[PDB]
This record gives C-alpha cells, sequence and structure tokens, in this order.
C-alpha cells in the first residue's frame, strides 16, 4: 500500500522508464542526444486542442477482473501486431472513479474487484483523479466522440524535435530526424518501452500539486520525450536509412506530419485503423492534463 | 378506505326497449350460478331441440 | 370463449403456486418502467467469487 510524499511514485526506484541500447542500459536522457535533425520547407503550425467530453462510459458488469493497464500500452506501443481493439474491456477504469468503491488498483498493472491478499497496490484516493480523466478513454471509438486523428500529431512533433526557439512562437519548420543505430532499432525500443510501467507516470500528473507539479515536469519532460517517439515512428511515411563508409543512419521521413499508414511495414511498429482512433483519444487527453 | 363494489347497466340507462327493466324480472335475474359464455351458449341449444 | 376457464380455474392455481416451500426470490413485474433482480454475491476477502 505504497503512498506518495508529494514527490510522487516516479521519484522511486521501484519503477524507473530506462532504454537499453550501446551495449548497456541508458537513461532516456542519454539517448534523446542521438537524434539531429533539418528542415524540408512545410510549415507544421501548432492549432488549438479541443477540451474533451465529461460523459463518462459505463464499465458494463463484469466478474473476474481485466488488466486494464496492459491495453493502454498494448494498444499505443504496440509492436506485435494487434487486431482491432475498437471493441473490449477497455473502461473499467470509471468503476474507480466514484467516492467509496472497494475495487483497487495494484501495482503490476491490475484492477481487483476486491483487495485481495498479498497485493501491493495505489493510493486508492489520488487513483480517483487519475480515473476521472482516463476513464473517458473508454468511448475512443464511439461515433460523435472520437478526437481527430490528424492536427493532434502537429501538437505531438513540436515536443520531441522543437527546439524552445520555435515553441516559444507556436510555428515550426517540418523536420526530418536522424539518429545512429544499430540491427532492429526502432523494433527493438518498442519491445523495450512496451514494459515500463506507464500507469507509475500517469496517476503523478493528476494529482501532484504547483510545488511538485513545476518540479516533475522537469524530471519528466523526457519519459514523455521516449514514450512520444517511438509513438510517432508509427506514422512517419518512410524509414529509409542512410549509409556512411562503415555507419548507419535511421533518417525518418516527416516527424509530426501526420499520414496515414506506417513506414515501417517491416522495419518499424505498426498501427491499424482501429488504433488511428485511440492514439488521438489518448494524445488529446493527455495534452491538455500535462500541457 | 371506501366500500367499492359493482354498479349495473339495468339501473342506470334505462329504456323501455333495448334494456328490459321489470323488477319482477330483476328478481328474476338475481337467482342463476352466474352464466358465462358457454353456459349460455348451451342454453341457446337446448331451447332447439 | 377460453377467459372464463383462463380466469377462475387457472387463477386459483398460480395464487397457491405463489407461495410454495421452495420459491424464494421475487420476480414480481408489474411496473416495466422500473424493475431490477437485485442479485447477491458470493465473495470473500481471501479472493474469491
Amino acid at each position: 500500500m505504497l503512498q506518495q510524499p508529494t514527490g510522487g511514485y516516479t521519484t522511486l526506484e521501484q519503477f524507473a522508464f530506462t532504454i537499453r541500447n550501446d551495449g548497456t542500459n541508458a537513461t532516456p536522457t542519454q539517448f534523446l542526444q542521438l537524434l539531429s535533425y533539418e528542415a524540408t520547407e512545410n510549415e507544421l503550425v501548432k492549432k488549438t486542442i479541443p477540451t474533451p467530453e465529461t460523459h463518462l462510459p459505463s464499465a458494463r458488469n463484469v466478474p473476474g477482473n481485466v488488466y486494464i493497464e496492459d491495453a493502454i500500452t498494448q494498444a499505443l506501443f504496440g509492436i506485435s501486431a494487434q487486431n482491432v481493439n475498437a471493441h473490449g474491456y477497455f473502461s473499467r477504469l470509471s468503476a474507480l472513479a466514484l467516492p467509496n468503491t472497494s475495487a483497487r488498483l495494484g501495482l503490476d498493472g491490475v484492477i481487483y474487484n476486491s483487495e485481495t491478499i498479498n497485493i501491493p497496490f495505489y493510493d486508492p484516493a489520488a487513483v480517483a483523479n487519475f480515473a476521472a480523466t482516463y476513464a473517458k478513454l473508454g468511448n475512443a471509438s464511439t461515433p460523435r466522440y472520437r478526437a481527430d486523428m490528424i492536427d493532434i500529431y502537429a501538437h505531438v512533433g513540436l515536443e520531441l524535435a522543437g527546439t524552445d526557439a520555435e515553441r516559444a512562437a507556436g510555428v515550426m519548420p517540418v523536420k526530418r530526424a536522424k539518429f545512429d543505430s544499430w540491427e532492429g532499432s526502432l523494433i527493438s525500443l518498442s519491445r523495450d518501452v512496451v514494459n515500463w510501467k506507464i500507469l507509475a507516470f500517469l496517476i503523478d500528473l493528476c494529482s501532484l500539486e504547483g510545488e511538485a507539479l513545476r518540479a516533475f515536469k522537469t524530471r519528466n519532460r523526457d519519459v514523455f520525450r521516449m514514450m512520444l517517439f517511438i509513438m510517432s515512428t508509427a506514422v512517419a511515411a518512410n524509414v529509409v536509412n542512410r549509409k556512411v563508409t562503415k555507419r548507419v543512419d535511421r533518417v525518418l521521413e516527416y516527424i509530426g506530419v501526420n499520414s496515414m499508414r506506417t513506414a515501417g511495414r517491416t522495419a518499424t511498429i505498426t498501427y491499424d485503423l482501429s488504433r488511428h482512433e485511440f492514439a488521438a483519444k489518448f494524445l488529446q487527453l493527455t495534452f491538455t492534463r500535462w500541457n | 378506505r371506501y366500500h367499492e363494489s359493482v354498479l349495473e347497466i339495468a339501473d342506470i340507462f334505462d329504456q323501455a326497449d333495448f334494456i328490459q327493466t321489470s323488477d319482477a324480472v330483476r328478481q328474476l335475474r338475481a337467482l342463476m350460478p352466474t352464466l358465462s359464455t358457454s353456459q349460455i351458449r348451451h342454453a341457446i341449444e337446448r331451447i332447439a331441440q | 370463449n377460453i377467459a372464463v376457464a383462463h380466469t377462475d380455474h387457472l387463477s386459483v392455481v398460480y395464487a397457491t403456486m405463489s407461495n410454495f416451500m421452495l420459491n424464494f426470490t421475487n420476480n414480481f413485474s408489474g411496473n416495466h418502467a422500473t424493475f431490477k433482480p437485485d442479485q447477491y454475491v458470493i465473495t470473500s476477502p481471501e479472493g474469491s467469487y
């Protein structure tokens, strides 16, 4: 029954987000330094983000317990081909949104009906606010509710590849980002970033207050710029790798502009139609909370 | 409460024709053992032969 | 031609059968606008459902 000192569960060594590359294991901060980019002249301008709709879906009665956490990641950064998922037990979340409920949310990423014996879980009070915002992710494919899978991506590219000199004006030149690679590359970061404990992050966003939110956003603006990069190569138009003499570069076509089908096919992670609606519903919901 | 019972079409709605209103036969009618649609059918059947 | 033998001999059948030894739950439906089963569950604090 862990608690947060307002440092948050992210101020802990229990679960930390680390990519493995370079023959040893490294933190996200060290990785991003390799991403160097130029310009190709198609101005990607920051639009406004429309507020979400308050209505929460109903968690249709369900016996047993689903791994609510699993699906959140298994859709966003899921590597292995994921079939249609617009359907599913994806809104049991809202059953935590009400005041007095007994249903608890454990560590590891499960949603128990009744707290059982020997299972460590997040604090029942700070998991409430996380739900009154993310249980709203249940209606991701209901017509007349789904977000728009175009404009948010403009917001995304201004984040992982936008030098501050640009974001302070709200406009930037479309970039083509290439870092140096190894073998599997793009697919390897996916099989890696999947098992990260995303819930250990999102809970902090909706609780931690201005004192420990300005400090929280400063140490974690990088764990965000990591699960935002992989989520981006699932959109880019090309992945062709340039060649030096012995070196290899993974030029990525157009980060921040959204096409409709993956450049990866075989080389990188791939999305599906049912997932395009999903990524837009996540990316929209999370940005208001972050920004 | 209110003591609930049954009314009559025999009282309200009297017409010299179409509603047979003779109390001598009202006395006659208040004797039979509650007819159905089958009891009255066999009545207009025994009277035939 | 049915209603008489349907709301008398068959009516007293349910009237008695409503209160048998074994029957225990309420399956009442005199208001289709609002009625729910109000089910119970056998649960232990040590992981059982």
